[PDB]
């Protein structure tokens, strides 16, 4: 997971 | 203003030491990029910027002021590069992704700024 999106390299994504 | 109190050389002298340091961080691209460019609170989407770090900073402004010569004392560039990993530190609440990225940057750099802070300060 992760990838480049939203914040820095953050982008948690779970739901 | 000009010469702090220690040695203080030409902005290029410093760079000679400084840049190499930054460059070690620049190797840590996946860890440096997030700063090699301005920490866009838009690209990030964190309005909380400047509301936590107070001094955003970023390898972009950094590698720049350095390169361009907007310096005179090495500890200044350090206080900035460290101020940088710092934003990633006290901003990302520690438990984040940059946490890893800043960790190294400050690591290599703390290991790069040694030959520097010693031959610079």
């Amino acid at each position: 997971g992760g990838a480049k999106r939203h914040r820095k390299v953050l982008r948690d994504n779970i739901q | 203003g000009s010469h702090m109190r220690k040695k203080i050389f030409k902005p290029e002298e410093l760079r000679q030491a400084l840049m190499p340091t930054l460059e070690a961080l620049y190797r840590q691209d996946p860890e440096s990029l997030p700063f090699r460019q301005p920490v866009d609170p838009q690209l990030l989407g964190i309005p909380d910027y400047f509301d936590i770090v107070k001094n955003p900073m970023d390898l972009s402004t950094i590698k720049r002021k350095l390169d361009t010569g907007q310096y005179q004392e090495p500890w200044q560039y350090v206080d900035d590069v460290w101020l940088m990993f710092n934003n990633a530190w006290l901003y990302n609440r520690k438990t984040s992704r940059v946490y890893k990225f800043c960790s190294k940057l400050a690591e290599v750099f703390e290991q790069e700024i040694d030959p520097v802070m010693q031959s610079l300060g």
